[PDB]
RNA sequence: AACUCUUAGCGGUGGAUCACUCGGCUCGUGCGUCGAUGAAGAACGCAGCUAGCUGCGAGAACUAAUGUGAAUUGCAGGACAGAUCAUCGACCUUUCGAACGCACAUUGCGGCCCCGGGUAUCCCGGGGCCACGCCUGUCUGAGGGUCGCC
RNA sequence: UGAAAAUCCGGGGGAGAAGGUGUAAAUCUCGCGCCGGGCCGUACCCAUAUCCGCAGCAGGUCUCCAAGGUGAACAGCCUCU
RNA sequence: CGGGCGCAGAUCUUGGUGGUAGUAGCAAAUAUUCAAACGAGAGCUUUGAAGGCCGAAGUGGAGAAGGGUUCCAUGUGAACAGCAGUUGAACAUGGGUGAGCCGGUCCUAAGGGACGGGCCUACGCCGUUCGGAGGGGAGGGCCCCGCUCGACCGAAAGGGAGUCGGGUCCAGAUCCCCGAGCCCGGAGCGGCGGAGACGGGCGGCCCAGUGCGGU
RNA sequence: GACCUGGGCAUAGGGGCGAAAGACUAAUCGAACCAUCUAGUAGCUGGUUCCCUCCGAAGUUUCCCUCAGGAUAGCUGGCG
RNA sequence: CCAUCUAAGGCUAAAUACCGGCACGAGACCGAUAGCGGACAAGUACCGUGAGGGAAAGUUGAAAAGAACUUUGAAGAGAG
RNA sequence: CACGACCUCAGCUCAGACGAGAAGACCCGCUGAAUUUAAGCAUAUUACUAAGCGGAGGAAAAGAAACCAACCGGGAUUCCCCCAGUAGCGGCGAGCGAAGAGGGAAAAGUCCAGCGCCGAAUCCCCGCCCCAGGGCGAGGGACCUGUGGCGUACG
């Protein structure tokens, strides 16, 4: 049940870890109807995390190889997209920004500041 | 009602004659899970641990 | 009569529970919400009452994606990139 | 132009001209820009339209149809809006300057 | 009514679930803090609308 | 005697006063960041014992990572004791809601594609979709509108 | 002059379909067999104490069922359940 | 040095407490009584008996709207139920609402409300089967046929296919159990049977037959 | 019978609706309710909080859509 | 006659504003009827069909050491 | 009388984007009162305010002169001080009320259309080649009903 664990495993070993741990948690739903145990209803969380644990690595498995597999791509899902903000999404890219018009570019080639200094 | 008799045929593998869906006055949905004739609900119901 | 008498013939709602606000406010009839303007696009939200302003304004609620902006705005809005590991 | 920008909040009205008139209509034809294409955002001479500054600036006296009815402009003739608005001027002229010496 | 809606019925199922008295190894959590549920309403007095 | 009134002691009733203050108010400073990549707000749900608050979203009183270095604590129980806490760049994030198949005092009524099962048909389940306006482009078209070729 | 619509049915129509000598097409045969029917509501009160009127308030609040005797009577009076 | 700096009044504000005062009052719709049980405790609970009332336009038995757990069992008797209480619609702990054929769901009624268009500085408004290049479906295999076409929402008393009998619980019931049905949908074979299908004229040939009876 | 009545609908404030009473429009109607402008204005009532010491009035003049109020002179005090 | 500018197209930082938001510091401020309505499960309980209206409520002790046990009472409540 | 070009106008769950709502202290564009004052009141005042509507950004707006000035001339905009309770407006009543100059904070200027030269020298989409920065396609378009370079009152 520890995250560093999992990150070797496979796809089909994942699954029946939290195959595992949900037919346990499941034993464990009867045990809390059926008076069970104090050391027996305390291991409900244990198992629940367990199963958020296994299960957060598949998912964060699963989206490393989306976005190595959509790396590159002109049109990625949305999901893989930078989510920064709607209005920072919306700005000109670096790219664009960058871009400066023939005329501009002679007029900072010839007339841009000079370093100079001014004695009084 | 299906997803239900599907349910119960995967967690426990047990043929099922009929579900009757109930939602109680504290929001929870109750199922009345009929076995089918050639299962008994009692050796099924220690099994999962209700005796 | 005008009082007691008639306030006993009062069984038939005018509001019920608006699906946006989830004030009882949904006017049946006219089929919109007295609190929220339901279903207008806008909310109604006039400048004639800050306390009905200052009851349902941004803040008042759990803001679950806004609070996550205003932690994430203090780190420049950094993505992609992960802690450097043990 | 204020028409043709709601209806169209994809895009940013540049400006407007007179094409027709009658005793009951006028008729004016509005130039829109589409801020978001790549021939118009690679364009360095035209990307200041597609700044979030710019958004809807003809429901805001921005373009030359509308900011001809704010009454700006240099000289004697436009003491009002001095300073930017009339109501920019307005407040700074009833505004009680209470200084911390006084 | 006998005759609800499945809002209603699930608004009053959660009323129902906060009418409940607080537990007892509460007072003792808080320092005895929290004396009795404030909220507690009966189906007389106190209407839902 | 009682009763009534006055005075003081004591006991009540009541809550002032005083002391306290993780609160308010005001000023100043630095930042100045929402949303169809689903916002604000709302609903519902989530804890071993949990009503509210608060924190979260079926991974539900928190996952991973990093920092930290022995607790949490009401009671237990149990830590794969790296506990806990903080940070928070990974991941997750139910329903309503601009809310978007059509609606909604309905968890109502549809359509398309794909997958699995019973067996293409149908039935069941799952996944991806189907609002409005508009821009560029493609495709498919319309009108003797203006022509060309006949 | 005392509703609309969903839905369902009959007829007119004879465009079509069916096989070439025993069958075929076709079948509105509750003749028979096979499979399925999801979702939501469903407890209780419903009124001289579960609704409204601040309340277990002589007020108000839409209906169904309704016996024997007397009598014209769903009148009053008495009785049964 | 700086004030939110001194109260008996403002039918002052807030909070508290008196006299009145063990006072008014607990008086609408005929009624209770005996015994017993449980219990610390009984005019009030329970049981039985007695005598009465509601008298089927019920003080009876079931619903709608509304209420929302008030339902049921058990326990408690602090508080509340204007006396009491062993009682409760109070409190505490548990339990309880099972549907193809009951209703919603389907239909449009009045009506609401999009769409086209128009209006409006605008948020928006107007308008409702009209008004747009408003059809997204074909048969037939790349070809010709479809608007009387105006979205949708709107009835738990309208329209609307089909479930009844017996039994069962502390509380569920036309839903659960048993029994007897029914409706709708579905089936390139839709699984069989029956129908279509009864034979004629020539000596194998040939010709029929999308049922039949009654004026 | 110009009857009674449920539910669903429609009409919304200078508007509705009214077999008409200024009736009704959620105990509110000769103009509903809610919030705001708003701490609206009031020559008009009410109240206006410690002590001692000293001095100490006016209800008259003129003007005023003034006559329950002001302006003005007088009377008052303080400072010199 | 002289002076001045060249309208009816577009862009542009910095000085400036900021009772909202995020994060800080401070105070000749308020000290639980005060200060924000809200020092507390406060826009909460509660009220109205609704728009909206909207509270009251801080303090045992250094440490619960929160009164074992005995006794009267059915118990609260008492005596130790 | 079809086949082509074009124009105009359609359809799509076509390919790829964009808009919507929130918040709204400050900011921009509209709309717009009456309490109130004038001891009444009608213009005026309240106020080009409150409320209402639309639109933004970290600032916004404004902005590089169809300006001020009348001088020995200043030189975009914004803000502060002063101008100034002044000029002036006003039942010239109540009341209202700026601006040039001057002193400061901060300062930054510029791009088109047009005019006419340059073989459209221009752009987008798609498919790619190398290292966000550069290229390619006898690929598809946009465009001569005008893209780009030069150039804008200081010539
Ligand atoms: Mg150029
Ligand atoms: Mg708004
Ligand atoms: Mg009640
Ligand atoms: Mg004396
Ligand atoms: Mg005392
Ligand atoms: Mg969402
Ligand atoms: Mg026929
Ligand atoms: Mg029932
Ligand atoms: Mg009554
Ligand atoms: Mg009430
Ligand atoms: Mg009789
Ligand atoms: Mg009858
Ligand atoms: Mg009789
Ligand atoms: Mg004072
Ligand atoms: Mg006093
Ligand atoms: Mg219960
Ligand atoms: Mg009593
Ligand atoms: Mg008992
Ligand atoms: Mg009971
Ligand atoms: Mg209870
Ligand atoms: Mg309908
Ligand atoms: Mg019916
Ligand atoms: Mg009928
Ligand atoms: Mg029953
Ligand atoms: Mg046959
Ligand atoms: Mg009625
Ligand atoms: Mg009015
Ligand atoms: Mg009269
Ligand atoms: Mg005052
Ligand atoms: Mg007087
Ligand atoms: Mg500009
Ligand atoms: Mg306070
Ligand atoms: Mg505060
Ligand atoms: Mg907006
Ligand atoms: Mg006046
Ligand atoms: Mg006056
Ligand atoms: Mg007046
Ligand atoms: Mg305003
Ligand atoms: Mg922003
Ligand atoms: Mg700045
Ligand atoms: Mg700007
Ligand atoms: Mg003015
Ligand atoms: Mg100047
Ligand atoms: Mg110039
Ligand atoms: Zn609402």
């Amino acid at each position: 049940i520890k995250a560093r664990d999992l990150r070797g495993k496979k796809k089909e070993e994942l699954l029946k870890q939290l195959d595992d741990l949900k037919v346990e948690l499941s034993q464990l739903r009867v045990a809390k109807v059926t008076g069970g145990a104090a050391s027996k209803l305390s291991k409900i969380r244990v198992v629940r995390k367990s199963i958020a644990r296994v299960l957060t690595v598949i998912n964060q498995t699963q989206k490393e190889n989306l976005r190595k597999f959509y790396k590159g791509k002109k049109y990625k899902p949305l999901d893989l997209r930078p989510k920064k903000t709607r209005a920072i999404r919306r700005q000109l890219t670096k790219h664009e920004e960058n871009l400066m018009t023939k005329k501009m570019q002679r007029k900072s080639r010839l007339y841009s500041i000079r370093k100079f200094a001014v004695k009084a | 009602k299906h997803q239900i008799k599907h349910a119960v045929k995967k967690l426990y593998d047990i043929d099922v004659a009929k579900v009757n869906t109930l939602i109680r006055p504290d929001g929870e949905k109750k199922a009345y899970v009929r076995l089918a004739p050639d299962y008994d609900a009692l050796d099924v119901a220690n099994k999962i641990g209700i005796i | 009569t005008k009082g007691t008498s008639s306030f006993g013939k009062r069984r038939n709602k005018t509001h019920t529970l608006c699906r946006r606000c989830g004030s009882k406010a949904y006017h049946l009839q006219k089929s919109t919400c007295g609190k929220c303007g339901y279903p207008a696009k806008r909310k109604r939200k006039y400048n004639w009452s800050a306390k009905a302003k200052r009851r349902s304004t941004t803040g008042t609620g759990r803001m679950r994606h806004m609070k996550v902006v205003f932690r994430r705005f203090r780190n420049g809005f950094r993505e992609g990139t992960v802690p450097k590991p043990r | 132009e204020e028409r043709a920008g709601r209806h169209c909040g994809g895009l940013r009205v540049l400006n407007s001209y007179w094409v027709g008139e009658d005793s009951t209509y006028k008729f004016f034809e509005v130039i829109l820009i589409d801020t978001f294409h790549k021939a118009i955002r690679r364009n360095p001479d035209t990307q200041w339209i597609t700044k979030a500054v710019h958004k809807h600036r003809e429901m805001r006296g921005l373009t030359s149809a509308g900011k001809k009815s704010r009454g700006l402009g240099k000289g004697h003739k436009f003491h009002l809006t001095i300073g930017g608005s009339r109501r920019a001027a307005w407040k700074r002229r009833n505004t009680l300057q209470l200084h911390r010496y006084r | 009514a006998s005759h609800k809606t499945f809002r209603i019925k699930r608004f009053l199922a959660k009323k129902q679930k906060q009418n409940r008295p607080i537990p007892q190894w509460i007072r003792m959590k808080t320092g005895n803090k929290i004396r009795y549920n404030s909220k507690r309403r009966h189906w007389r007095r106190t209407k839902l609308g």
